[PDB]
């Protein structure tokens, strides 16, 4: 019944503060050591800090020492990690994970590993404001026909943050979609597009739009993709 | 540090098919490792712990050896849930974590289809322009998309986006998009994505001019 | 090309009672067996339960034998798990499934996304 | 001054 909970991520900007909470349920809290973990997108996983189960003794990774802070309530059943001064290189999602304590037949124990996880809270860290995407066609043409089948797509292209949902057709049109990861640009801003791929014969007589939100912003924009003759 | 080093990066098998992961560590953690599995969007998951001990609620299939400085993974046949990323961590020294192997289904080779297109003339306008080159459906991952302007090889100017393998096909799609100023755009004819796959005998290129679209 | 819309998930004391549903859309599900799953942290996927065609019956796990119970509305295009007397145990997220094979060998091709539900004090 | 020291009750 191990549960681990996590809230309060979010965008920062750096050098500000941001209190992760791990609300644990289904076990005994107060008698495990408890880690965060992080994530940066795309990456793997760094070990961040640890705390007793007492909340006595406490270890960072050198990146984050005097800068984060990790502390438990055991009455609340709760872990945190204060995040201080916080650093773009701080992007993750921040996994808070128990030690997993064994004891073995003949009582021998082990510890160090993580058993349970939360699910992860993205933190994430930029000097970049709220921005909704400029949506443009990706018009189809003779440069995007192979055989009888053509490509079209919209390109979704600098708004901040993640994410980005993308629809066609007001959500008739699924087969034959995808919509990319999200690329940090150098501006700081994320751009993506979503293609779809379609009978070439449909080009004349079938319309294509393209639904594009980003609720941070209140973004909502369909864009007709008519094509063109490359 | 203790650096754990896995490997092969990726591994392309069927289900029933026995699965090899390798972890090296660059010194001795005795028997202090243990192996995740992860999932797109999910939490990484305990399989095996003190090199060989199986977690809590994790099949048979999945067993670990190993001491030392040379670990092994098995899992004895595949099953369609274990495509995943695998992870190996260690505790003998503070606590570090391999770069991970991807175990993704094997599928038949399909070479990409390879679409291009011009930047809008809304974009253009606005003093900016995005060429986006699609590599659609392919398989395996491997892949090599160069941008060329008036003939000209293009480097620095391009991003990349692959999505994952398709639920349905197991392929891959992948987009380039190659950014130029506006002014930069105009002063060029000729845009074109040139695409290699083992899949292709030859080199696809796909390409317009800019004005006649 | 269907989709599933699971919903009803949440927190429960002990004793408790709840009721997931599984909303399907772009297929007219009477014809399918829908089949509910759970997956505890850590663990697989384990069966719980499937309502068949109507009148063909519905099949149950051994864990949760004569407390929770599969139902459909096909009018609705919808099947529900009333999940009663609950317990800590029964904490996990719960998936649904649509069988496409109509002789309910279960080619499970659709899935949704999952619930959590958590039963705890 | 060690972190791989048993950080859970009962050790």
């Amino acid at each position: 019944q191990v549960q681990l909970v996590e809230s309060g991520g979010g965008v920062v900007q750096p050098g500000r503060s941001l209190r992760l909470s791990c609300a644990a349920s289904g076990f005994t809290f107060s008698i495990y050591g408890m880690h965060w973990v992080r994530q940066a997108p795309g990456k793997g996983l760094e070990w961040v800090a640890l705390i007793w189960y007492d909340g006595t003794n406490k270890y960072y990774t050198d990146s984050v020492k005097g800068r984060f802070t990790i502390s438990r309530d055991n009455s609340k059943n709760t872990l945190f990690l204060q995040m201080n001064s916080v650093r773009a290189e701080d992007t993750a999602v921040y996994y808070c994970a128990r030690d997993a304590h064994y004891s073995d037949s003949s009582g021998y124990s082990s510890w160090g590993y993580f058993d349970y996880w939360g699910q992860g809270s993205l933190v994430t860290v930029s000097s970049a404001s709220t921005k909704g995407p400029s949506v443009f066609p990706l018009a189809p043409s003779s440069k995007s026909t192979s055989g009888g089948t053509a490509a079209l797509g919209c390109l979704v292209k600098d708004y901040f943050p993640e994410p980005v949902t993308v629809s066609w057709n007001s959500g008739a049109l699924t087969s034959g979609v995808h919509t990319f990861p999200a690329v940090l640009q150098s501006s700081g801003l994320y751009s993506l597009s979503s293609v779809v791929t379609v009978p070439s014969s449909s080009l004349g007589t079938q319309t294509y739009i393209c639904n594009v939100n980003h609720k941070p912003s209140n973004t909502k924009v369909d864009k007709k993709v008519e094509p063109k003759s490359c | 540090e203790i650096v754990l080093t896995q490997s092969p990066a990726t591994l392309s098998l069927s289900p029933g098919e026995r699965a090899t992961l390798s972890c090296r560590a660059s010194q001795s953690v005795s028997s202090y490792l243990a192996w995740y599995q992860q999932k797109p969007g999910q939490a990484p998951r305990l399989l095996i712990f003190d090199a060989s001990i199986r977690a809590t609620g994790i099949p048979a299939r999945f067993s670990g050896s190993g001491s030392g400085t040379d670990f092994t993974l098995t899992i004895s046949s595949l099953e369609p849930e274990d495509f995943a990323v695998y992870y190996c961590q260690q505790r003998s020294n503070w606590y570090t974590f391999g770069q991970g192997t991807k175990l993704e289904i094997k599928r038949t080779v399909a070479a990409p289809s390879v679409f291009i297109f011009p930047p809008s003339d809304e974009q253009l306008k606005s003093g900016t322009a995005s060429v986006v080159c699609l590599l659609n459906n392919f398989y395996p991952r491997e892949a090599k998309v160069q941008w060329k302007v008036d003939n000209a090889l293009q480097s620095g100017n391009s991003q990349e986006s692959v999505t994952e393998q398709d639920s349905k096909d197991s392929t891959y799609s992948l987009s380039s998009t190659l950014t130029l100023s506006k002014a930069d755009y105009e002063k060029h004819k000729v845009y074109a994505c040139e695409v290699t796959h083992q899949g292709l005998s030859s080199p696809v290129t796909k390409s317009f001019n800019r004005g006649e679209c | 090309x269907v989709q599933l819309x699971x919903s009803g998930g949440g927190x429960v004391q002990x004793g408790x009672s709840l009721x997931l549903s599984c909303x399907a859309x772009x297929x007219x599900x009477x014809x399918x067996x829908x089949x509910w799953x759970r997956q505890x942290p850590g663990x697989x996927r384990e069966x719980v339960x499937x309502x068949x065609x109507x009148x063909x019956x519905x099949x149950x796990x051994d864990s949760x034998x004569g407390r929770f119970t599969x139902s459909x509305d096909x009018x609705x295009x919808x099947x529900x798990l009333q999940x009663x007397x609950l317990x800590x145990x029964d904490x996990a997220x719960y998936y649904c499934x649509x069988x496409x094979x109509x002789x309910x060998x279960x080619x499970x091709x659709x899935w949704g996304x999952g619930t959590x539900v958590t039963v705890s004090s | 001054a060690n972190p791989n020291v048993d950080p859970n009750a009962n050790p």
